[PDB]
């Protein structure tokens, strides 16, 4: 888990940027939130569901929720949800008092899509806030998420047409928002393929790196298919990163 | 630079997505609620007339600026 300090550094170095692990297109709130809350618990929580089912996630003992009661101060590093609208809302607190409270946050003003608002900090009178989700920081600065075997090149295979691949024998279960995939090879220029569904799962056998993503290989009805399960930074060696998932993996 | 046609598969209100099966007879498109060009929709019903342009990203194709009929 990580520290305050590297949560204020994360929401600060984050500010003006689009943060887009992908999921939806653009940059929706709540991609912000589950980007911020994977990385200060180093990668144990990945939160699932809308804006407001953030509140309903498995924190693994790494948060609590708070109701937003008129006494309740949030601070710097807290998670603020909107859970009486549609989809909800979520921001990452900078720093707060009775009054109001600031925070950065990404389609406050519904540009995510269209990529024209990116995360930005801005002040709130306490205008729909329910909930305040408080991780549970360490007291020193962690590097075990950039340190993690996930996140270590180690050693991989090479085809010629420079797609990076592994075996591995796996159970993958998509999260909440469905996913194509690929017949044949790991490659978004293929148009061939299906939607595998919310929820469902399947075993794989090889895993990839091609297009900037991570991909599982798998079998299914006669045809091989892959998967894109997460990004890939692009990077071989000691640059080498993988983003957050986009479903769970055992 | 026309806009395709075509009918909502299916939409999850209470999730915010759902699928567009293009006129042109292509790949199911996703439709997320974020794509719905505002005016106090936020909401699409099975089996509508729809145009939108598709967009292809990592996770499939996905249909924006997303319009009734
Ligand atoms: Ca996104």
């Amino acid at each position: 888990m990580k520290s305050q300090q590297q949560a204020k550094e994360w929401i600060y170095k984050h500010e003006g940027t689009g943060v887009d692990f992908d999921g939806a297109y653009g940059f929706q709130c709540m991609d912000l939130a589950v980007a911020y809350v994977y990385y200060i618990t180093d990668g144990k929580v990945r939160m699932w569901g809308n804006a407001k089912d953030a509140i309903n996630n498995d924190f693994k003992g790494l948060a609590t929720v708070y109701e937003n009661t008129p006494s309740f101060k949030p601070q710097l590093g807290d998670v603020a949800v909107y859970t009486n609208s549609q989809y909800g809302h979520i921001q990452c607190v900078i720093s707060g008092n009775l009054d109001y409270y600031t925070c950065l946050e990404q389609n406050w003003l519904g540009g995510g899509f269209d990529g024209w608002e990116k995360a930005t900090i801005r002040t709130h009178y306490y205008d729909g806030v329910t909930h305040f989700i408080r991780p549970k920081f360490s007291a020193s600065n962690s590097n075990v998420l950039e340190t993690s075997k996930v996140n270590t090149f180690g050693n991989w295979k090479q085809n010629q047409y420079g797609t990076y691949y592994r075996n591995e024998n796996a159970t993958f279960t998509c999260g909440f928002l469905p996913i194509f995939a690929r017949v044949g090879s790991p490659k978004l220029s293929e148009p061939n393929g299906y939607w595998f569904q919310p929820n469902g799962y399947t075993p794989y056998d090889e895993v990839c790196l091609s297009d900037g993503l991570v991909w599982i290989g798998y079998n299914w009805q006669g045809t091989r298919y892959y998967l894109p399960v997460r990004q890939w930074n692009g990077k071989t060696g000691n640059s080498y990163s993988i983003g957050l998932p986009w479903g769970v993996f055992s | 630079m026309a806009k395709i046609k075509g009918q909502v598969k299916w939409f999850n209100e209470s999730k915010g997505f759902g699928f567009i099966t293009p006129a042109d007879g292509s790949k199911d498109v996703f439709v997320h609620f974020s794509a719905i060009q505002g005016n106090g929709f936020k909401t699409l019903a099975e089996g509508q007339n729809v145009e939108f342009e598709i967009q292809d990203g990592q996770k499939g194709p996905a249909a924006v600026n997303v319009t009734a009929i």
